């Protein structure tokens, strides 16, 4: 189950 | 036993034309269960283990949505890092990401990971406490300041400790017939005369699962590393692993040498002799 | 930039016996960047139906791939893996030896 949020470098 | 869930992501820029190559792979222990390839026709998160096929359309639409969001984030990331490093648009660059959770024998959270590499080198990693960051250089430190101000570690910690563990536990249940089964190595020994003074003994470990294994040689009950060759554990292709350890010996002295095999599927270590 | 040469292992999925259907593998690992060319050879000629696992990597970020094809080993037939990568001046050829 993938992380629902992503954070940009 | 103990278990892990891991996701590996590779994004490779292609400056001549188009968006980067993006490959995402999901694992439970040494078993791959999902994949996404930007070059493939489906443009969907695909099953790679029969036990994940039990998941219905909601799952697949959710995983497809998140994997495409992961892909566009990596696309932006490659552009951001090129700017941070003052690189030209001419060269191809790689961003790699790995995240996941480890659970102990109680199937409860043990450890969490969320790290990156840029061009094969460490970029930024979430520290073991899941509260702070390891930024390798001043480019990675720019990411660290942004993420500290935005409280990114708190959001990652919640998924890694909670969500990650809950879904790993579900996968373990649905795939129990394979995921919870340990395959002990099938061992044998081979002999090869090199000259009339020297022989090679090779100790094989085959068809084992998980990949983790220790093969050691002993001479008269004492550990021997000199005159030994140990190949890297390699996949058989059917979900199991292989490994061998060889020792160079004086011809006629084969009996002094014993091979020692340690594996999760073995209650007590096993011994092989020529 | 960090350019890591591939490690190569050529081997069968099951212990080989003449005339018994098997799988010929070529495991490429420890390489960087990810672009790599891998072929399996039958008597020096490129085998056409070769599949590979999806790109993944180890703790140290180095890439690994498994290339494979179904084959029936015989006494005469010689199998090999041919690898090309940015780090290699010429293709690296590793022969299949049933004993390793």
């Amino acid at each position: 189950y993938l992380q629902p949020r992503t954070f940009l470098l | 036993g103990s278990h892990s869930m891991r996701y590996f992501f590779t994004s490779v820029s292609r400056p001549g034309r188009g968006e980067p190559r993006f490959i995402a792979v999901g694992y439970v222990d040494d078993t791959q269960f999902v994949r996404f390839d930007s070059d493939a026709a489906s443009q969907r998160m695909e099953p790679r283990a029969p036990w994940i096929e039990q998941e219905g359309p909601e799952y697949w639409d959710g995983e497809t949505r998140k994997v495409k969001a992961h892909s566009q984030t990596h696309r932006v990331d490659l552009g951001t890092l090129r700017g941070y490093y003052n690189q030209s648009e001419a060269g191809s660059h790689t961003v790699q990401r790995m995240y996941g959770c480890d659970v102990g024998s109680d199937w409860r959270f043990l450890r969490g990971y969320h790290q990156y590499a840029y061009d094969g080198k460490d970029y930024i990693a979430l520290k073991e406490d899941l509260r702070s960051w390891t930024a390798a250089d001043m480019a990675a430190q720019t990411t660290k300041h942004k993420w500290e101000a935005a409280h990114v570690a708190e959001q990652l910690r919640a998924y890694l400790e909670g969500t990650c563990v809950e879904w790993l536990r579900r996968y373990l249940e649905n795939g129990k017939e394979t995921l919870q089964r340990t395959d002990a190595p099938k061992t044998h020994m081979t002999h090869h005369a090199v000259s009339d003074h020297e022989a090679t003994l090779r100790c094989w470990a085959l068809s084992f699962y998980p990949a983790e294994i220790t093969l050691t040689w002993q001479r008269d009950g004492e550990d021997q590393t000199q005159d030994t060759e140990l190949v890297e554990t390699r996949p058989a292709g059917d979900g199991t692993f292989q490994k061998w350890a060889a020792v160079v010996v004086p011809s006629g002295q084969e009996q002094r040498y014993t091979c020692h095999v340690q594996h999760e599927g073995l209650p007590k270590p096993l011994t092989l002799r020529w | 930039m960090i350019q890591r040469t591939p490690k190569i292992q050529v081997y069968s999925r099951h212990p080989a016996e003449n005339g018994k259907s098997n799988f010929l593998n070529c495991y490429v690992s420890g390489f960087h960047p990810s672009d790599i060319e891998v072929d399996l050879l039958k008597n020096g000629e490129r085998i056409e139906k070769v599949e590979h696992s999806d790109l993944s990597f180890s703790k140290d970020w180095s890439f690994y791939l498994l290339y494979y094809t179904e084959f029936t080993p015989t006494e005469k037939d010689e199998y090999a893996c041919r690898v090309n990568h940015v780090t290699l001046s010429q293709p690296k050829i590793v022969k299949w030896d049933r004993d390793m």
